């Protein structure tokens, strides 16, 4: 899981997965959004936050052999660190989810 | 003619020998000396009758 | 940082305020007369 | 009255006598070149195990012999396919010298390769020159004649 | 109110000397993972007239008896440190260091007469000579167990270059000090190989050596924080804290720094009559 | 876990550290002589475009490509005047080494010259010898002659 | 009552983070004309928690996303210094270094926790390698041109070897950094070659780059004296003293010591809330 | 009560300027049996603007007067420092140092303009060249002979090895400073070589070159104690002691010590208006 | 021009015209005197000053191709830094001032 | 002569005739003993202590060229230092000494 914290608007960045990443959340009138940033180039913008719909939608992006990100219910940044959680799957795990979930 | 054996001169036997020597040697102006050999795993293995 | 939102930098500003104030020992002191001998060699034992 | 060590008693007292001290260190232990003698060699491979003749010197003023080098490559001049080579064989002198570099790898294959380890200007890699200094007889006649 | 226990022993002729915590010694070790021998630097106060004879005399540094029946304790003699704490008469002592005399000083005039002292581990390598030939073509491993025999000391090796095949390895080495050169020259930087107290040690740089034993740090004396290799902090006298083993992290003014590293350099200030009684730690991410 | 150089974390903690790892920075911009091969040459003044065959190894293990080195002189041996040449072409293997100071105004005129510039044991201006190492057949009959 | 202004800035990857002269800072800046690099030492204080995290979590020294698409800002971060006065609301701030951090280290405890940080110029180099084939047999102005290219810097160049041929002039630089000792190496000590923020500037010894803008210098803090190589002084922040440019001095306690000199070294010592605000002087005669 | 005696001496052009013990000098001299030649920092306070003038312009370091009538005192000046104390107007004064002034500087800022002075001995060689083609083939004795005259200075050599033929001694050697280095590589540790005032002393370790000028000291201001070599103690201002002579001690705290000994290295401390006036000697056993 | 002051007997060093001078000023009787010396050799002792007259008489002295000093008006030692200087000319003008004397 | 002072048990370590030594000197009831150590090899073990009799009897001890030690009376720790003696004979005064004994 990656460390997160109670605040409206951060940005945190980690060596993940054989590959370095950095990753922002903020607060926009109603829902979520998230910034998705690998090897400082950026890869999406405003992608929204719902449980159980990973993050990475389009495989030019999600893997050849990468990972992908998940939240297990909609988040929001009051509860963070406590009930909501982010969590990062390798390659052959992010492949397994997928073929499970359908 | 007046070789320095070392230890641990591995000498590998075709059905997987990996076989050390002992103790160290040097050779003699015959040509020819006696070195000792352990085995590099702790199962039950054979030599085979010629040198490989 | 001064430009968040207002419970966010109250959340803030504590916690910080923590890390610069640490509680030094307490000294204690008294006067006394003693009337007696025993007490006396009673407390540099306990001194030495 | 034997010191036990190379040390002198003015140093520690200033640094640049340390610093002096640690430069004559660091030169001794850089190795270039001496002489030395054949041991062991096989004419088909151009390797030849090698014996310093040169000894160690202790704060006793005695003598500790050096340690036989392994595989040492010979020169044979040579380019354009055409090349000398004289028939070693056991006791014979000459000169070695100490390559910069790891270079066992390169002589795997004679081509293009990575250092194997670390280890730099020190003779167990190195290069062996044959000589026969003043041993010869030179007839009256071919005084002036290669 | 424990108190704290710091002895100092020596290794004369005919026995041993203890100078016990009760006088003024103070002592700072330096400790790390390089071929570079550890140092320790001593400060003893009060001795007297008939201990001052005694003990720095024999600090000769010149050679007696030529002849030399046996080596070892015939040139230098052996100091060896615990420093601990007590409680309730209770002990928990532990040893730090071991090592040799190499330098002595004379620090304070009378009314008190305070000497300073230089110790060395493993310095009587730096007189003995090789006489075991080394391999000619082998592996890294049986090179280090020969130089370990050679030394003369216990060894653990556990590298990832285990099975690398080295050509003349140590034919250029003079005297038994320099084995330890040659053993960390080859796979410079991510082999490292030192010499603590009396094991010789070879790994990578990143492993922990007793994966078991993994010591949990959670009350700092000196704040900890980032030093651009890892985590850096300071605690007091635990005597669990080793090199190459690991710690577990646990902070509350920088959270942020929560992890297990290995411990690379050590740093000890321990003194009888003075504030500092203390341990630096350096560290690197473990993988 | 690449640390963008060759730098330790025990080193930055003593003065003695610190000096070794500039000893062992000084002695590895120190060449002397690793092997060599031909690119180009002309037979008609010893002068050959030589390109040393030993890379250069990075944080990754990665190998870095030398130089080429252009003009360095080709040895051959003789004096009196009788010398002894080879046919050098492309593709010849052999060793070099390295002069002390600058030598291009000494090539220049074959005299006692003054140096050029103030560089100093680098392979730029040095020496080329040809060899051969273990590429070649020996007769069975002339095992022990010439 | 003018009011000192001083601010250091980090080029993160969100952005610039400035910290302005409101806070506990000192900094000692060294440059000299050399081919080693300048060096600055930064003291800072009161660094809060989430700025802590901020800044001291990027200089980690290690190497990450191995696939490195690009280079320069990938690696390490790059620091700017400015400094200056302002009076009446009107500033005359300047800029004096531009380097990238190297080491870190953590100074003072709590209550207020302070940091050290070292910081080198063009210390980029010492990672990027060479990927332009050197020149072979060129001029010594060539050279120069071509090392300003790989390096990435606008260069000046005046010289009286500007005419001399070279053989084989760079054909053993292993990376970026080496070719600043290659250019000082061939004609010393005449010809000082040196990198100054971002200006590759090689130049005779005794040659003023900007003949025209001699500072005159009236006003000393202190007192001027002859430096065994030229004069040597001190005087408070004045942004118009550079590195060899030229300087008028006039004495009143020393008035023999009157003349044109050109700067060699200069020192700098300013802080925000401590005495020291100085800048110190060595020059040589012009010729 | 007697008073303390410290003159400078300076060999200008026009003639000799004596500073004399009134002012505020301090001196720090470092002698030993090395080839490293011997130093001396040098305090001046109350230097007026005539003196300033006339003295801290001469110590240039540039060269003047290409055509170079003449050597030696055409390029720096020379100092002289001799020291003692003074009773009823019967004075003890003695030389200590001789050498030439190498660097210069300004320490203390007004109203007291103090400069600090460093001093080498011998180094007049570092720019005289060699014009006299050294010995082929030849002992010992006749290479230190040459050595001598070619450096122009009285020697004295009492070696064992005074009987050994060199092959090609002095082929390599490119000025007048490398002969002692050259003196001192054949046959170290036991052959030490050094210059001493105008003195070139070659001899073994442990001889005293004077065996009938044996100073017998027994009043020590530092208490005298082991320190791996022999003994090491500190005294007042004592004339009689130099390097390469021999002491006799006795002692009174420390009676195990008493011996004769042979001077290794030397250290002044000689203020006129400080503590400070002390020699500080160590030595080894005598053979 | 060379630095003066006003004392009645003093000596200026300098490094003029590639050459190294040493020159004195010293009141005698009722004129000034002179003491020049190149360098570390003495050249003359006690040319007598005044106004507008080269100090170096002789060929074998002022010059091959060196220098020489003129005195604009007799010296007096009370009117240094005012009024009365010391110049020096180098070989090509100091021989066209020659030229132009008769 | 040896270094010696009044402790009714002691222990000398000297280096004397190109060898080095270690001597223990303890009251044992009525007369004195002696330890004689070399090399940090023991020699011998409770040596008797009489004045004018030499302290190695056996011939492999004494010297094949070494020397031997004599007390010049019988030993008595309070008088160390004050008439009473123990000297060092090396190999040639030793034998002229044994020739001058009977």
């Amino acid at each position: 899981k990656i460390p997160l914290t109670a605040v409206p608007n951060q940005a945190i960045s980690f060596n993940a997965g054989s590959s370095y990443w950095k990753i922002r959340l903020y607060q926009n009138m109603d829902m979520m959004n998230a910034d998705i940033s690998r090897d400082g180039v950026i890869v999406c913008h405003g992608v929204r936050c719902f449980g159980g719909i990973p993050l990475l939608q389009y495989s030019h992006q999600y893997r050849p052999d990468y990972g992908n990100f998940v939240f297990d219910r909609d988040a929001d940044w009051t509860l963070f660190g406590d009930g909501i959680n982010l969590f990062y799957l390798d390659g052959a795990e992010f492949a397994e989810y997928q073929a499970l979930a359908t | 003619r007046s070789q320095t054996r070392i230890s641990t001169g591995s000498r590998v036997q075709t059905p997987a020998g990996a076989i050390f020597t002992v103790m160290s040697d040097v050779t003699i102006p015959a040509g020819g000396v006696a070195t000792i050999d352990i085995k590099s795993q702790e199962y039950g293995n054979i030599p085979l009758p010629v040198g490989n | 940082k001064d430009q968040t939102e207002a419970q966010v930098y109250t959340e803030a500003l504590d916690i910080d305020v923590k890390n610069g104030k640490i509680i030094q020992p307490v000294r204690l002191r008294i006067n006394a007369i003693c009337p007696d001998l025993s007490t006396v060699e009673s407390i540099m034992n306990a001194f030495n | 009255n034997i010191s036990l060590t190379s040390a002198k008693a003015p140093d520690r007292t200033r640094l640049i006598a340390a610093l002096d001290a640690r430069s004559r260190r660091d030169a001794l232990d850089f190795e270039v070149m001496i002489p030395a003698q054949v041991v062991q060699y096989d004419r088909a491979e151009n390797i030849a195990t090698i014996q310093p003749l040169i000894t160690w010197v202790d704060t006793e003023h005695n003598a500790v012999q050096r340690h036989q080098l392994v595989d040492i490559p010979v020169i044979s001049m040579g380019a354009g396919g055409f090349h000398i080579s004289f028939p070693i064989q056991q006791g014979d002198i000459g000169w070695i010298y100490a390559a910069d570099r790891d270079t066992s790898q390169f002589l795997e294959s004679l081509s293009m390769s990575k250092p194997n380890t670390g280890r730099i200007h020190k003779f167990e890699h190195g290069l062996f020159i044959p000589d026969v200094f003043r041993r010869y007889t030179i007839n009256s006649e071919d005084s002036a004649a290669m | 109110m424990k108190k704290r226990i710091l002895r100092v022993t020596f290794n004369m002729p005919y026995g041993p000397e203890v100078i016990r915590e009760d006088l003024d010694v103070r002592v700072r070790i330096m400790k790390a993972a390089l071929r570079i021998q550890n140092r320790a630097t001593m400060e003893i106060f009060g001795l007297t007239t008939q201990l001052r004879e005694s003990l720095l005399s024999q600090f000769t540094a010149w050679k007696h008896r030529q002849r030399q029946v046996g080596r070892e304790d015939e040139l230098m003699i052996k100091v060896s440190v615990e420093a601990g704490y007590s409680d309730q008469g209770r002990e928990q002592v532990s040893r730090v260091f071991v090592g040799e005399v190499a330098i002595v000083d004379i620090i304070s005039p009378p009314p008190d007469i305070g000497i300073r002292i230089q110790c060395y581990t493993r310095q009587i390598d730096r007189t003995k000579t090789i006489r075991n030939m080394p391999p000619a073509n082998t592996t890294f491993v049986k090179f280090v167990e020969w130089g370990a025999n050679e030394m003369g000391l216990n060894f653990i090796c556990d590298t990832s270059y285990n099975d690398q095949v080295l050509k003349n390895p140590g034919r250029s080495i003079t005297v038994a000090s320099a084995i330890l050169a040659s053993i960390q020259d080859m796979y410079m930087p991510d082999v490292a190989a030192f010499v603590d107290d009396d094991i010789l040690i070879v790994k990578d740089r990143d492993k922990v050596i007793r994966p078991d034993e993994v010591t949990n740090v959670n009350s700092f004396v000196g704040i900890p924080s980032w030093s651009e290799w890892g985590v850096e902090f300071q605690c007091l006298f635990e005597p669990s804290i080793r090199v190459a083993g690991g710690v577990a992290v646990e902070s509350l003014m920088n959270p942020s720094v929560n992890g297990n590293y290995v411990i690379t350099a050590l740093e000890y200030d321990l003194a009888s009559r003075d504030r500092p009684f203390y341990i630096k730690v350096m560290g690197s991410p473990a993988a």
